[PDB]
C-alpha cells in the first residue's frame, strides 16, 4: 500500500537500533545510582522507554504555543530550557510563520463579518453555556434550531449533537452493540472507536485497510464459524469505515463496501470527520462526491471541530434511531449540554455554506479549497516528493521513513517561516514516519508558492525526494 | 541513487511490539548487523577471525534472550497491559507457532554457532560455552516451551 | 518414542465453497435498536433568555431548580466581558489537538491560575466534563492493579473504572466499617506480590445522593494499608470549604495527602471542559499517556478565558458561599414534614434529595411515577426539578428521587416556593 | 569429533 | 555550506546520529573511523 525504497528500509532499521542499543546502556546506569513513602511508583521501570529515550530528544518538535487566532499567519512564542533541556518555558519574543498545521479547511476559524457578529449577539443573551444536561435544562432554543440545520445539510432524518468529538464514540457504540455482537473495523481508525468498541463487549476482527476483496473474506469466515469458542450465532456485525483515512489521505471505496454489506445484511457505520466540508461540489461529504444513496448506510457520525470552526459532534439516522438514543445514551443524559455561542457558530457557518446568507461566498469557499490542493499536490509530486492521498482531499502526507529526518525537516522550516506537523513511531508503525500538511481556503496562491521553495529547499539537504523529479 | 521499490502491505496483527517484524528488510539488517559487529571487535583490538566470532555469539546471546525471553509486557500503555504474563517471543504473530518469521529466528543461533565452531577448532575453553549459549536459545524456542516456566522463576 | 505419544483423531474434511454459501444465508441479524414505544419519548422543555434562578419557557416566568450553578454565575457582568474580549480576538473554535498547535497560550495562563488556587504545583486541562474521568483513572491503573470503588459512583467513573483493566472491588456507600474490612480481606489475598498498585476511588458529594464523603477515616485508613486515593471534587470546588477549596478545607487535612483531585469546571464556574491536579510527576506523566488529551482537540480559548475571570470573582468575594449555606438551610427547615418523601441527602451538600418512602413497586414503575411528579411540578404552578434518569448501561442501584440544585443566588420567596408546592404534590399523589 | 556434530546439525534443520 | 559540509549533514541524519548528544556521537564516529582504517590498511596489500 506504499512503495518503500529498499535501500532506505535498511537504514531506517539501523537508525532504530542505534537509538534503542543507547538507550538500554544510558538506563543500565541509572538503575544503579538510584541506591542515593512506601507506596508502589506512579509508573513501573520499563513502560515509557520510548517517552523518555526517544520523545525526549525532539520534545521541542510539539507542543509549540501560539498566541493568535488559528489563521494563515500566527504568532509562534519561542520557548528555552534554561536547566540544560528537561522543562521548556515560554519568552516574550515571538515569530510571524505560515500555518500549514492547523485545520480550518475553509477558513471559518477567524474573524469573518457574518458569524461573530451573530455569537457575540448570542452570548450577551445567554451566558456562555447552561449548567445542566440537555434533559433537565440544558436545551435552548438554540439547541432546537440547530438540531433543524444538521437534518438539513447531512440529509438524513434525525440528529444528535454533542460537546465532544471524542465521547461521540466511545458512548454510542456500547448502546447499539453488545456482548455476542462483532466489529469488522478497519485496520487505520480513530482511538476514539477502538476506544468505544472495549467499552462494550463486543468482539473486534480487523480487515485490510481500504480493501473489498478483504473484506468478504472476513465476513464470510466470520459468518461460517459463529461465536469463537461455543459456536452460537453472530447476533450482530457491523461494519466501520471511514470517509477520508487521514494520515493516509485516501477517500474510502465506499460503493464497494456498501454492495458487500447487503449481501450479507450487516450494517455500516460511516465516520465522516476529515470529509464533511472538505469534499463534494456543496459540501456535503463522500455520499455525495461518490454518489451513493444516503440511505444505505445506517449511522453518520461527523465531527464540527474541523471544517466549522467549532466543538461538537453529532449523529444521523433514522427517526426511532435518534428517539433511542436520546432515551438511552450516557453522553446525552449525563453530560452538560453544548454551550451556545459554540452552537449558533455552527447554525451561522452552515447558512454560509448553503448560501442562505445573501452572498455568495459560501462557494468561492468551497472551489478555493480544491483549487490549492489541486495545485499544491501537483506540485509536490513533479519534485519528486512522495505524497499519498488523491486529487480530492484537503490532507496529503509526505513520507520521511527515518527518526531522525522528524526534527531535521521540522527545526529547518521553523526557522524558515513555515510550520508544519511530525508524527514519530510510538504513534505510528515504526517505519513510516511522515510529516502532515494541511491545506486551506485561507491561503493565498503567493503562499503557496512562497512555502513550496521554502519545502524544496529542506527537502534537498534532508535528501527525502526519493522519487526521480523531471 | 534510490531503486528496488518494494510496495508492502500491511498485515493487521494488531500490536504495535510485534508488527514491525514483517516489513520487508528485516532480514538483511539482522544478518548486516552481526557482519558489522563482527568487523568492529577485531578493529578494536586486532585478534583472531575465530575469537571474533566468538564474542560476536556471546553477545548475541545476552541481548537476544533478555529481549525476546526474559522481559515481559509491552512498552505502550496503549494496550491497558493487556500482555503482561507474556515474553516477545510468545506474543509474536499472536500466538501461531512454527511460522515463516520463527523459524527464521530459531535457525539463525544455530548457523552463528556453527561457524564460531568451525572457524576455532572446537577445542574445549570456547566448546564447552557456545555450546551452552546455543543449547539455552533453541530450547527456549521449542513449541512445547509456550507459557511454561522452570520452577516458577519470572514465571508471574 | 511411540509408548508415550496422545491419541487424537484424524483432521477433519475443511467445508466447501458451495456449503459456505448456504449457512451465510441462513444466517440472520437482530434488529439494530428495539422497537420504541409511547412512555420512551417525552419531549423537555425549550427555555430562553438564560438558565440562571429566574429561566424562561413558552412565554411564563418559571423558577429554576435543575441548573448546577450553584455560586450564580451564569450571567455576570464581568465574565461576559471577558469572554467577549476573548471571542474577536481568538475566534470561537480551537483548531487542532494540544500536542500539535492547539496550545494557545490562555490554556497555560488558566492551568497556572488554577493551581495557583489550590496551592498545587501543576495543572492539566481537558476539552469535555465528562470526559476527565475516562481517561485519569486508564492512564493510572493498568490490568494489574486492584482498585477499591465506593458502588455509589456514577457513570463517568465506572466507565473508567472498566476501560481500565483491573480489578474493582466495591464497598458499600459511605461506610467506613465496610472499607476498613475490604482494605484488610485485600491486603492477605495478595500477600506475595508487592509491586502491585493498589488505589481508592471516591467522590467529594455524590451525584445520586447527595452524601459527603468522609475525608478522614479514609485518609488515616490509606496510611495504614500503603493505598493511592483519586478524588473526583466536581460538587465541592467552590462551594464547600470556608474559602472555596473544597472538601480538604472542609475536613482540614492537608491536600498533599490526596493524590489526584480531579473536576469538572462545568457546575460552579459556568463554563465547560475539566481539570486534574497533583504533584509535578503525576501531572507530567499523563500529559502524553493519556488518551483524551492527545487525540482531542483542546478547549475554545473563549471558555478557558472565563474560567480565569470566575477563579479571580470567586477569591476576591467569599461571602456568596455563606450566602449558600443560608439557602440550603432555609430549605431544609421548609422540607422536613413531607408526607412520602425523605430527606436522605447531607445537610451541607446543596443537593437536596428526596428519597420515595414505601417503593409503589418496580423500579421500572417508579421511574414514570416520578416522571409525572416532575412534570406536574412545572406545567401547573412553574417549576423545573430534576428527577432520577438512569441508563441501562449504568449499574448504580442506589434508590431513585428527586433532587435540587440550591443556588446563592435564589430570593427567599421562590426558596419556600418550591416547598410549599413539593410538599401539596406529593401528598396528594403518594398516599 | 568434528563431522558428527556439522552433519546432524543438518539433518536436525532439515 | 559546500560539497562536504552537505554531505555530512546528509550522513548525520540517515543514521540517527542528529539526534544524539556530543558525546554518543564522538563515541560512534571514532568507532567507524577506526574500522575504515583497520579494512584500508589490512585489505589493500594483505591479499
Ligand atoms: C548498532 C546496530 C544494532 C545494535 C544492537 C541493536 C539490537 C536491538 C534489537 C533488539 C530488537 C528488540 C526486539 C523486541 C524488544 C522488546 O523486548 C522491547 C520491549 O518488549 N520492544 C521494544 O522496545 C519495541 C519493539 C520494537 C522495537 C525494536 C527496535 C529495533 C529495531 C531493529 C529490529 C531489526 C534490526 C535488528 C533485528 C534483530 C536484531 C537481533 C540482535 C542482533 C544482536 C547484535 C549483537 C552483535
Amino acid at each position: 500500500m506504499i512503495t518503500i525504497p529498499y535501500l532506505t528500509a535498511v537504514s531506517t532499521y539501523f537508525s532504530y537500533g542505534l537509538l534503542f542499543a543507547f538507550g538500554q546502556l544510558r538506563d543500565f546506569f541509572r538503575r544503579f545510582i538510584d541506591w542515593w513513602q512506601g507506596y508502589a511508583p506512579i509508573c513501573l521501570g520499563h513502560e515509557d522507554f520510548y517517552i523518555r529515550r526517544l520523545y525526549h530528544r525532539i520534545q521541542d518538535c510539539f507542543e509549540r504555543p501560539i498566541s493568535s487566532a488559528p489563521d494563515a499567519w500566527f504568532d509562534v512564542v519561542e520557548r528555552y530550557s534554561n536547566d540544560n533541556n528537561k522543562t521548556l518555558k515560554r519568552t516574550t519574543k515571538t515569530s510571524r510563520c505560515l500555518n500549514l498545521g492547523s485545520y480550518n479547511y475553509l477558513g471559518f476559524g477567524s474573524f469573518d463579518e457574518y458569524c461573530t457578529p451573530r455569537v457575540i449577539e448570542s452570548l450577551k443573551k445567554f451566558s456562555a453555556s447552561t449548567c445542566s444536561s440537555r434533559v433537565d435544562a440544558g436545551t435552548t432554543s438554540v439547541h432546537a434550531e440547530l438540531e433543524e440545520c444538521v437534518t438539513r445539510f447531512v440529509g438524513k432524518p434525525a440528529a444528535v449533537v454533542f460537546g465532544m468529538g471524542y465521547a461521540t464514540n466511545s458512548a454510542i457504540i456500547p448502546v447499539l452493540i453488545g456482548k455476542g455482537g462483532l466489529i469488522i473495523s478497519d485496520s487505520l481508525n480513530h482511538s476514539s472507536i477502538v476506544n468505544g468498541a472495549r467499552g462494550s463487549g463486543a468482539t473486534i476482527r480487523v480487515f485490510q485497510h481500504n480493501t473489498p476483496s478483504h473484506l468478504e473474506r472476513v465476513l464470510r469466515e466470520q459468518i461460517a464459524e459463529g461465536q469463537p469458542r461455543t459456536h452460537r450465532p453472530w447476533k450482530k456485525i457491523i461494519v466501520v469505515v471511514e470517509g477520508i483515512y487521514s494520515m493516509e489521505g485516501e477517500i474510502c471505496h465506499l460503493p464497494e463496501v456498501v454492495a458487500i454489506c447487503k449481501k450479507y445484511k450487516a450494517y455500516v457505520y460511516l465516520d465522516e470527520a476529515h470529509s464533511i466540508g472538505a469534499i463534494g461540489k456543496t459540501g456535503k461529504g463522500i455520499c455525495e462526491l461518490l454518489g451513493v444513496d444516503t440511505a444505505d448506510v445506517d449511522v453518520m457520525m461527523g465531527t464540527f471541530t474541523k471544517s466549522f470552526g467549532s466543538c461538537g459532534g453529532y449523529i444521523a439516522g433514522s427517526k426511532e434511531l435518534i428517539q433511542y438514543l436520546k432515551h438511552q445514551c450516557p453522553a446525552h443524559l449525563y453530560a452538560t449540554s453544548i454551550p451556545t455561542p459554540s452552537a449558533q457558530q455552527i447554525i451561522s457557518a452552515i447558512k454560509v455554506i448553503l448560501g442562505e446568507d445573501g452572498s455568495n461566498r459560501g462557494a468561492q469557499k468551497l472551489a478555493r479549497i480544491r483549487e490549492n490542493s489541486n495545485f499544491f499536490r501537483a506540485e509536490l509530486q513533479k519534485m519528486g516528493f512522495e505524497v499519498l492521498g488523491d486529487n480530492d482531499s484537503p490532507v496529503m502526507p509526505i513520507m520521511l521513513y527515518n527518526p531522525a529526518k522528524i526534527p531535521a525537516f521540522s527545526r529547518e522550516c521553523l526557522r524558515q517561516k513555515v510550520a508544519v506537523v511530525v508524527v514519530g513511531f510510538p504513534a505510528t508503525p515504526l517505519l513510516l514516519a511522515r510529516a502532515r500538511i494541511c491545506i486551506s481556503a485561507s491561503h493565498s496562491r503567493e503562499d503557496l508558492i512562497r512555502a513550496l521553495k521554502v519545502i524544496s529547499k529542506v527537502g534537498d539537504l534532508s535528501g527525502i525526494k526519493y522519487f526521480p523529479a523531471e | 541513487m534510490a531503486n528496488l521499490y518494494v510496495k508492502a502491505v500491511p498485515p493487521p496483527d494488531m500490536n504495535r511490539n510485534t508488527e514491525w517484524f514483517m516489513y520487508p528488510g528485516v532480514w538483511t539488517t539482522y544478518m548486516l548487523i552481526l557482519f558489522f559487529g563482527w568487523l568492529v571487535v577485531l578493529s578494536v583490538s586486532g585478534c583472531s577471525p575465530g575469537m571474533a566470532w566468538t564474542v560476536v555469539n556471546l553477545a548475541h546471546f545476552v541481548v537476544t534472550y533478555h529481549s525476546f525471553h526474559w522481559m515481559k509486557g509491552t512498552p505502550f500503555a496503549d494496550d491497558q497491559g493487556i500482555y503482561n504474563g507474556l515474553t516477545w517471543w510468545e506474543q509474536m504473530d499472536n500466538g501461531q507457532q512454527l511460522t515463516r518469521n520463527r523459524k527464521f529466528l530459531t535457525l539463525v543461533p544455530v548457523v552463528l554457532y556453527l561457524i564460531a565452531s568451525h572457524t576455532t577448532d572446537y577445542r574445549h575453553p570456547w566448546l564447552f560455552l557456545n555450546t551452552l549459549a546455543v543449547m539455552v536459545l533453541v530450547v527456549a524456542k521449542f513449541p512445547n516451551m509456550h507459557k511454561v516456566r522452570i520452577f516458577g522463576i519470572n514465571g508471574d | 518414542i511411540l509408548l508415550t505419544r496422545k491419541s487424537y483423531k484424524p483432521p477433519k474434511r475443511p467445508l466447501t465453497e458451495q456449503e459456505i454459501d448456504e449457512l451465510c444465508d441462513e444466517w440472520v441479524p437482530e434488529p439494530l435498536i428495539p422497537p420504541i414505544t409511547e412512555d420512551m419519548k417525552h419531549e423537555p422543555p425549550v427555555l430562553e433568555s438564560a438558565a440562571g434562578p429566574h429561566t424562561t419557557v413558552n412565554g411564563k416566568d418559571v423558577v429554576n431548580f435543575a441548573s448546577a450553578n450553584y455560586l450564580g454565575l451564569i450571567g455576570h457582568e464581568k465574565l461576559l466581558e471577558s469572554c467577549t474580549s476573548a471571542l474577536e480576538k481568538y475566534g470561537v473554535g480551537s483548531c487542532g489537538p494540544r500536542g500539535f498547535y492547539g496550545t494557545i497560550d490562555v490554556h497555560l495562563d488558566c492551568e497556572t491560575r488554577i493551581s495557583k488556587f489550590l496551592g498545587t504545583p501543576d495543572s492539566i486541562l481537558y476539552s469535555y466534563g465528562l470526559s476527565t474521568m475516562f481517561s485519569t483513572i486508564p492512564c493510572f491503573c493498568k490490568k494489574g492493579d486492584v482498585i477499591v470503588a465506593d458502588e455509589g459512583v456514577h457513570w463517568g467513573i465506572q466507565n473508567g473504572l472498566q476501560l481500565s483493566r483491573s480489578t474493582i472491588v466495591y464497598f458499600k456507600h459511605n461506610d467506613m466499617e465496610s472499607l476498613r474490612i475490604t482494605l484488610e480481606k485485600i491486603m492477605t489475598k495478595y500477600k506475595r506480590s508487592k509491586n502491585l498498585r493498589r488505589y481508592i476511588v471516591a467522590e467529594a458529594v455524590y451525584q445520586n445522593s447527595g452524601q459527603i464523603a468522609p475525608l478522614d477515616e479514609i485518609v488515616k485508613l490509606k496510611e495504614k494499608y500503603r493505598f493511592r486515593v483519586i478524588l473526583d471534587e466536581s460538587n465541592s470546588f467552590g462551594v464547600l470549604g470556608r474559602s472555596g477549596r473544597g472538601l480538604a478545607e472542609h475536613h482540614s487535612v492537608p491536600i498533599e495527602k490526596i493524590d489526584v483531585v480531579t473536576a469538572a469546571m462545568g457546575h460552579a464556574l459556568a463554563t465547560e471542559g475539566g481539570f486534574c491536579t497533583g504533584n509535578a510527576r503525576i501531572i507530567d506523566y499523563q500529559r502524553l499517556s493519556s488518551s483524551g488529551y492527545v487525540f482531542s482537540a483542546s478547549l475554545p480559548p473563549y471558555l478557558a478565558s472565563a474560567a480565569i475571570t470566575a477563579i479571580d470573582v470567586i477569591d476576591q468575594n467569599p461571602d456568596m458561599l455563606v450566602k449558600l449555606k443560608q439557602n440550603v438551610a432555609l430549605l431544609w427547615k421548609g422540607l422536613s414534614d413531607i408526607k412520602g418523601m425523605s430527606l436522605t441527602s447531607n445537610r451541607e451538600s446543596p443537593i437536596v434529595f428526596l428519597k420515595l418512602e414505601k417503593s409503589s413497586g418496580s423500579a421500572k414503575d417508579d421511574l414514570l411515577l416520578l416522571e409525572k411528579m416532575a412534570d406536574r411540578a412545572l406545567k401547573e404552578d412553574s417549576l423545573l426539578v430534576v428527577s432520577s434518569k438512569r441508563s441501562f448501561l449504568d449499574k448504580c442501584r442506589l434508590p431513585v428521587g428527586i433532587k435540587l440544585y440550591v443556588s446563592a443566588g435564589h430570593s427567599e420567596s421562590d426558596l419556600l416556593k418550591a416547598s410549599e408546592s413539593l410538599k401539596r404534590l406529593a401528598s396528594e399523589l403518594l398516599l | 569429533g568434528h563431522f558428527f556434530v556439522e552433519g546432524l546439525l543438518g539433518v536436525v534443520i532439515i | 555550506m559546500n560539497w562536504v559540509q552537505r554531505k555530512i549533514y546528509l550522513y548525520n541524519v540517515t543514521f540517527g546520529l542528529y539526534m544524539l548528544d556530543w558525546w554518543e556521537r564522538y563515541l560512534f564516529n571514532s568507532l567507524v573511523v577506526v574500522l575504515m582504517w583497520f579494512v584500508l590498511y589490512n585489505g589493500t596489500r594483505y591479499f
